[PDB]
């Protein structure tokens, strides 16, 4: 190869390597602060479907 | 929490319907037919209320 090649081939390396390492990195402070807050699309752990819910005229009125 | 608000023994009183339950159900029919207005007011009220202390008057 040209030192040119071999060159330019690390630089491009370099780039997709620590682009790569900031993604993982974010990545895991993204995890840390959805679990943190829950907030966001993951750690959404299930609760009550309020769609479940009889809404109707009872037999009693106090409801 | 908060203080429950009761009304008065005064908003309490009225004047009883001091009649047996056979009374009751032996004028049952035609208490349902001439009575209907201010009962299905009341429990329009009290279904809509969810609240007795709502529904006194």
């Amino acid at each position: 190869d040209a030192p040119e090649k071999n060159y330019e081939r690390t630089m491009a390396i370099l780039q997709i390597e620590s682009e790569k390492a900031e993604l993982r990195l974010k990545e895991l402070e993204v995890r840390r602060l959805m679990r943190a807050k829950g907030d966001g699309p993951w750690f959404q752990y299930p609760t009550i479907d309020k769609a479940l819910i009889d809404h109707s005229p009872k037999a009693t009125p106090d409801n | 929490p908060g203080i429950v608000e009761l009304p008065s023994l005064e908003d309490l009183k009225v004047q009883e319907v001091k009649v047996s339950s056979s009374v009751l159900k032996a004028a049952a029919h035609h208490y349902g037919a001439q009575c209907d207005k201010p009962n299905k007011e009341f429990m329009l009220c009290r279904w809509e209320e969810k609240d007795p202390r709502r529904c006194l008057e």
